[PDB]
């Protein structure tokens, strides 16, 4: 029961909404009542709600932000900021990082790395206002990898709201194809009148031709601004179609009649 | 606990509307000390009974139970059984029955399907009831949603009877569903809770049924069109600020 009640405090931590882990966290900690219990199996959970969230953070020295990913993670409370070639500890309470190193991971698929980060960075500068990207190369079960993952979150409680969008896209090189694994994301939480979530996603599985490093990540950058072009205009063409249909076969707003109801002749 | 029921209230307020159910029981499973105050103040979707006697379905909510028993609109019966369940008098259940089915029209003509149902009680200057009408959205793979309204109306009597008080306090929950191509998935959940007073005149051509009719009628249609623009307006709006197809200037 002791084990159940961390394993629930857990999961409600894990499930807090973008920008609102310490309200969640503060709730969850009056709650349970056990300061104690909570430091022990709900660690788990700040370092899983960081990863899925991509938080993105600011290490001193350097101009960019990197994000917290499970593709970074280099065990032992170290992550790699793979565009810096350092590792950095990260403390998942306070969302800090701190001890900075370099790290020269062997550049295998380096230059990959390299030219697909430099196509992100400028994509993402143009379409996320606020919006954060980082790129991993890495072997996978024996075949070379691009990971390429982008945050873009508003906060406002201010005006009561929260917004985050994530991509992460996984493209496993084998030349002269690749093969592409998408998942898109978005959630929000608008709260200043009334009280309403949206949660999002859609999966993409492909495959494309890849050549040269250069023009490989050129047209890499093009396929991802094509298909999440597509998935924002079906998003709010899916809203029109809510409000003008959904919405409706729930409840119409007039009757078939389009008058009013007459309640002296109903009663 | 005073402070823990705060804190219980804005997490619920925070998590995944989709998981109430689960989660609101996960929740009892860590504070038991607060499960009535829990059940009767976190917003719920509502559930549906049918009534052993005529077939006919009902819903529940705390204004029809009596101990672990609710009582149906349709028998005046309570279910489990009870011996000496609380009843309205005879003229107050007159008035129920004329509410039922007034807003069973209601329901037919603005939802064209679920289910509704209207429970009365005593006070000391009138009387009060409760409307509770559930439309669910099941047939599609694609697309799936359910709407869920209570309304509290507190009525006082005034002017010898001429004219009255209404009190209004409605809550709408409302959950949609899509899963197609180019959108994915989308899962919008939420809910609204508004008031409203009125004064209005009281005679045979505008009895106290019609005046609720009215006053729940407009309400619903009030909410509904906030409803709208909150759930398709200002969530998309935020959508389209976390991303822009067109370069961003400067």
């Amino acid at each position: 029961s002791d084990e159940e009640k961390v394993r629930i405090a857990a999961k409600f931590i894990t499930h807090a909404p973008p920008g609102e882990f310490n309200e969640v966290f503060n709730d969850v900690r009056l709650l349970l009542n056990n300061d104690n219990l909570l430091r022990e199996g709900a660690a788990h959970a700040f370092a899983q709600y960081n990863m899925d969230q991509f938080t993105p953070v600011k290490i001193e020295g350097y101009d960019d932000q990197v994000l917290i990913t499970e593709h970074g993670d280099l065990g032992n409370g170290r992550f790699l900021d793979p565009r810096n070639k350092i590792s950095f500890k990260f403390d998942h309470l306070r969302k800090e990082a701190s001890d900075p190193q370099p790290e020269d991971t062997e550049s295998a698929l380096k230059q990959w790395r390299d030219a697909c980060d430099s196509a992100l960075r400028a994509y993402v500068k143009d379409h996320y206002p606020n919006g954060f990207c980082t790129v991993y190369g890495k072997s996978i079960d024996g075949q070379q990898t691009i990971i390429a993952c982008i945050e873009s979150h508003q906060f406002q409680p201010k005006n009561f709201w929260n917004g985050r969008w994530r991509s992460e896209w996984k493209f496993t090189i084998t030349p002269p194809t690749a093969q592409v694994a998408a998942v898109l994301k978005i959630q929000v939480h608008y709260y200043e009148d009334g009280n309403v979530q949206l949660v999002s996603h859609k999966d993409i599985q492909d495959s494309v031709q890849v050549s040269s490093d250069v023009q490989t990540a050129k047209e890499f950058i093009k396929i991802i601004e094509n298909a999440e072009n597509e998935y924002q205009t079906a998003i709010s063409e899916n809203y029109q179609t809510m409000s003008d249909t959904t919405f409706k076969a729930l409840r119409r707003q007039l009757p078939v009649t389009r008058t009013k109801i007459d309640w002296n002749k109903i009663l | 606990s005073d402070q823990q029921l705060d804190c219980a209230l804005d997490l619920m307020r925070r998590l995944p509307p989709q998981q109430i159910e689960k989660n609101l029981s996960d929740l009892i499973d860590l504070v038991p000390s607060l499960c009535e105050d829990l059940l009767s103040s976190v917003d719920q979707p509502l559930k549906i009974a049918r009534d052993k006697v005529v077939g006919k379905d009902y819903l529940l909510c705390d204004y029809n139970r009596d101990g672990d028993s609710y009582r149906s609109p349709w028998s005046n019966k309570y279910d489990p059984p009870l011996e000496d369940g609380a009843m309205p008098s005879a003229r107050l259940r007159k008035l129920e029955v004329e509410a039922n089915n007034a807003f069973d029209q209601y329901r037919d003509l603005y939802f064209e399907g679920g289910v509704s149902s209207v429970y009365l009680w005593d006070l000391d200057h009138g009387f009060a009831g409760v409307i509770l009408i559930k439309k669910a959205g099941d047939g599609s793979k694609k697309i799936k949603g359910c709407w869920d309204s209570i309304h509290v109306v507190e009525v006082q009597e005034k002017s010898s009877g001429r004219t009255a008080h209404y009190k209004l306090t409605s809550t709408v929950m409302l959950w949609l569903q899509t899963n197609k191509t180019g959108s994915g998935t989308m899962n919008l959940g939420g809910s609204l809770t508004r008031q409203m007073e009125k004064d209005e005149t009281v005679s045979d051509s505008s009895p106290h049924i019609a005046n609720i009719g009215r006053l729940v009628e407009d309400m619903e249609n009030k909410i509904r069109s906030t409803l709208n623009e909150i759930y398709f307006g200002k969530t998309k709006d935020i959508v389209n600020g976390l991303r822009s197809i067109d370069a961003i200037p400067d």
